[PDB]
RNA sequence: UACGGCCGCAAGGUUAAAACUCAAAUGAAUUGACGGGGGCCCGCACAAGCGGUGGAGCAUGUGGUUUAAUUCGAUGCAACGCGAAGAACCUUACCUGGUCUUGACAUCCACGGAAGUUUUCAGAGAUGAGAAUGUGCCUUCGGGAACCGUGAGACAGGUGC
RNA sequence: CCGCAGAAGAAGCACCGGCUAACUCCGUGCCAGCAGCCGCGGUAAUACGGAGGGUGCAAGCGUUAAUCGGAAUUACUGGGCGUAAAGCGCACGCAGGCGGUUUGUUAAGUCAGAUGUGAAAUCCCCGGGCUCAACCUGGGAACUGCAUCUGAUACUGGCAA
RNA sequence: UUUUUUUUUUUUUUUUUUUU
């Protein structure tokens, strides 16, 4: 459902340091910022007001990897939440099933990660719920299942995160590789650069 | 500047401009073809497009056009009724979807896609 | 630090005896960072010189907003002929969903929470002119105190 | 709705030649024919660097060469063998000896051309030149002048759109022959067709 | 506006209903059409006058004549003596035929050559068939010039607005 | 669920102005065609009509018969009367709406609550149970009035003076 | 607040793309 590509067209057109392609090499050697991205007009593109956030949704659509239809549903229920828009929508695509997994070491890439949860590898404290839309809650456990522990993919990802920032939220043990969300996630510490709020206010165009 | 004078041709080049006259239920219908016509010289060269008239109680007769390739489009026919007046065409106000029934139309045409609704060329 | 912002033009060229003639204007906003704003207008022979002869006019002191500290405590009458016009406060947490229409007369201090679209007039000239003049005939937090005993 | 030259209509007026020579009523055919010929080697050997001034002068019909470049070292070069080359091509068709002078182009912000070879390089990028056009000027302006305004016209978006640009960072009086203004135009190009650079510089009021 | 009547002496008053339809405007405020307003004027505009142009005879391009067949574009302030200040070699429109489509002019390599004076006969001209006399400057006799060829592969143009 | 065996076996529609959105190469002469507000085609038609690329989204894409959207509008709860539409030359009295304003006074409406109704899927919120999104539900709640009464005296109505 | 010196003079097609 997921349109799964061309992968790195996606940067050359929503930016830079995406974490779709977070690895090996192809940053800043390939993807085409500031050599020539859009190269037809790219002697004088010119920007719109919708414009700016519509890209910005399409940022936060694409990095992760979730349709319009979740777009909408996560939608229906953020309009009864208390809090603001960077709790209320962006914080849950850190933290729903597919996309945890790249954040505890599990896969090296956000289109691995789907693909290792949709392929019955990822449990939460015994239940294999490949429902990916599924977002792990606080304190509650969440494992790679015994025989997908120590594959291939789950060495790579913790012999080059090892070097990289452990974001404060949640913790993973890298050794028998197991976690959970330690706290509840801020706009303050949550490390997408966007300008949170945005993706909101566009259905006010 | 002088509304009784400028309002029928400023500016705009879609225009609202139609004339749509009665209603007395709904525009679409079926359209027992009732009789075909074929005929009334004009500027516009107006050949093959055989015009038919259609028994609604309305209040005036009505009549409505062949919506597009198929030439045996025939006065025993009950296919489908639309509005939307093309401007080569005099007293007619509406067009048909010629599709069902016998009448054919799409012969072989594979750019149809959804638009009248047809199957894959030689893919 | 000082932020900048354009609002409105007109395309003010006309027929005459004779061929064409044509002219060029601005309506313009400044801020600083610490809840001050301020607007004008300009006209030159040149667009971006209309721009900096409103600007110029807009770096006038800059009238610092009742501000505490998010949001803001007061709908001041932002009287005019029928824009009316009122904003609506909201509760320090929620964002600037307001008229971009003229928007910049708020987000060039960085003010976080106000909102209201333009409930009379969709001309930008009306709810600018309007604004600004409520904006300069607030209270403090501190005159409404006095305002209510001593 | 006009382009005025300043320059040209005062050679003896602070605006000094792009050449001067004395040739005689039967021998002036073959030196115009050289003064194209010459000029076109040269500007395209000191491209690198660009030259203010390429002067021509032809002391006794010889070429006396007087290039104020902004980079002379490169056409220098490692010591001297360019200088060789670049006194034998011009040398070739003119059928005598040129005259070879280098010069520094003295700080290319304040000079009567080099701003718009500022400009014209930055299309060899072909990625957003709005970035640092208006900049480029900005800069320029920031070591000396007290106006100028700017004009560019061509192909500089996309598919098929073409249009002209105008810009003034100070004030120019359009004409004044006590002053220190300039004119000067440059080219430049970006796979659809060309981009062609104007400016006019009110440096001083004398 | 009528299709029930309350009134009215009839015609109408008063209810402001409706079949069906169809796309935005009144108002400010600003234009200013070339304008025998009022008012300030002004010019053979008109004055007072002068020498005429005109009707018959000539120099001559439209149109207009049908002529074997006809060259655009000219048609008041913004077009007259075309643009042609030489429409029978004539700077070729066009009527014809002869000819070509690198043509006529002009380069980059390849293999070669001395450049020309003079006369006879054909052909409408371009072009065709013959006959005599001629052979330069350096000069590594290498390389070629002054200067003519034939084979290539790139390859030439015009008021079209 | 657990071993083998193969990326195997699973995807396309609107299209492509500008609306949220990515474009040219051409065709046919307001041919033939979209006709919703726009906008398009009057020999160089960006979406008409053929095609080539890629886009919006992925069992989903365009679109439809209509009504309100945005847009504010029949307004006890929400109003314009210089404007669209907009105090209708004119008022004999008959019903009607507003009847002076305070003390001694009352509590029928005003308000506060006692207790009842609205057993069960709400809408609003939390807690779970299937692998689980769904789904299947448990818990807490809030339902102007109506009844039947304990109060409280500033309005709505009164009684006395 | 006397202001008739003639009444009339067919259509078009002018408009150097656009977001600011």
């Amino acid at each position: 459902a997921r349109y799964l590509g061309p992968k790195l067209k996606l940067s050359r057109r929503e930016g830079t340091d995406l974490f779709l392609k977070s690895g090996v090499r192809a940053i800043d050697t390939k993807c085409k910022i500031e050599q020539a991205p859009g190269q037809h007009g790219a002697r004088k593109p010119r920007l719109s007001d919708y414009g700016v956030q519509l890209r910005e949704k399409q940022k936060v659509r694409r990095i992760y990897g979730v349709l319009e239809r979740q777009f909408r549903n996560y939608y229906k229920e953020a309009a009864r939440l208390k809090g603001n828009t960077g709790e209320n929508l962006l914080a849950l695509l850190e933290g729903r099933l597919d996309n945890v997994v790249y954040r505890m070491g599990f896969g090296a890439t956000r289109a691995e990660a789907r693909q290792l949860v949709s392929h019955k590898a990822i449990m939460v404290n015994g239940r294999v719920v490949n429902i990916a839309s599924y977002q792990v809650s606080p304190n509650d456990v969440v494992s790679i299942r015994e025989k997908a522990k120590k594959q291939s993919r789950v060495k790579a990802a913790l012999e080059l995160a090892e070097q990289r920032e452990k974001p404060t939220w949640l913790e993973v043990d890298a050794g028998k590789m197991e976690g959970t969300f330690k706290r509840k996630p801020e706009r303050s510490d949550l490390s997408a650069d966007i300008n949170e709020h945005l993706i909101v206010e566009l259905y006010s165009k | 500047a002088t509304v009784n004078q400028l309002v029928r041709k400023p500016r705009a080049r879609k225009v609202a401009k139609s004339n749509v006259p009665a209603l007395e239920a709904c525009p679409q219908k079926r359209g027992v073809c009732t009789r075909v016509y074929t005929t009334t010289p004009k500027k516009p060269n107006s050949a093959l497009r055989k015009v038919c008239r259609v028994r609604l109680t309305n209040g005036f007769e009505v009549t409505s056009y062949i919506g597009g390739e198929g030439h045996n489009l025939q006065e025993h026919s009950v296919i489908l009724i639309r509005g939307g007046r093309v401007k080569d065409l005099p007293g007619v106000r509406y067009h048909t979807v010629r599709g069902a029934l016998d009448c054919s139309g799409v012969k072989d045409r594979k750019q149809a896609r959804s638009k009248y609704g047809v199957k894959r060329p030689k893919a | 630090e000082l932020q900048e912002k354009l609002i409105a033009v007109n395309r003010v060229s006309k027929t005459v005896k004779g061929g064409r003639i044509f002219s060029f204007t601005a309506l313009t906003v400044v801020g600083d960072g610490n809840g001050r704003v301020g607007f004008g207008y300009g006209k030159a022979r040149e667009v971006p010189a209309a721009i900096q002869k409103a600007m110029e006019k807009a770096r006038r002191n800059m009238i610092n907003v009742a501000l505490n500290n998010g949001t803001l405590q007061h709908p001041v009458k932002g009287v005019h002929t029928g824009s009316r016009v009122f904003m609506q406060p909201a509760s320090e947490g929620t964002g600037i969903i307001a008229g971009g229409a003229m928007r910049a007369v708020l987000e060039v201090a960085g003010v976080h929470n106000v909102l209201a679209k333009a409930y009379g007039s969709t001309n930008p000239i009306n709810v600018v002119r309007a604004t600004i003049d409520g904006l300069e005939n607030m209270n403090s937090p501190e005159m409404v105190a006095a305002k209510r005993g001593k | 709705g006009q382009k005025v030259h300043p320059n040209g209509i005062r050679l003896g007026i602070v605006k000094p030649w792009n050449s001067t020579w004395f040739a005689n009523t039967k021998e002036f055919a073959d030196n115009l024919d050289s003064d194209f010929k010459v000029r076109q080697y040269l500007t395209k050997e000191l491209a690198k660097a660009s030259v203010s001034r390429i002067v021509i002068e032809r002391p006794a019909k010889s070429i006396r060469v007087t290039i104020h470049t902004a980079r002379p070292g490169i056409v220098i070069g490692k010591k001297g063998e360019d200088v060789e080359k670049l006194r034998k091509v011009v040398a070739d068709i003119a059928g005598v000896p040129a005259q070879i002078n280098i010069a520094e182009v003295r700080k290319p912000e304040l000079d009567a051309k080099l701003v718009a070879d500022s400009i014209t390089s930055q299309l060899e990028r072909r990625v957003m030149f709005r970035r640092a056009m208006k900049r480029a000027v900005q800069n320029a302006m920031r070591l000396g002048a007290k106006g100028i305004k700017v004009e560019v016209s061509g192909r500089l978006g996309g598919a098929e759109i073409a249009r002209t640009e105008w810009y003034r960072e100070g004030r120019v009086p359009l004409h004044t022959l006590r002053a220190d203004i300039d004119y000067n135009t440059s080219e430049a190009h970006t796979t659809y067709g060309v981009i062609g650079v104007k400016v006019w510089i009110f440096k001083g009021e004398i």
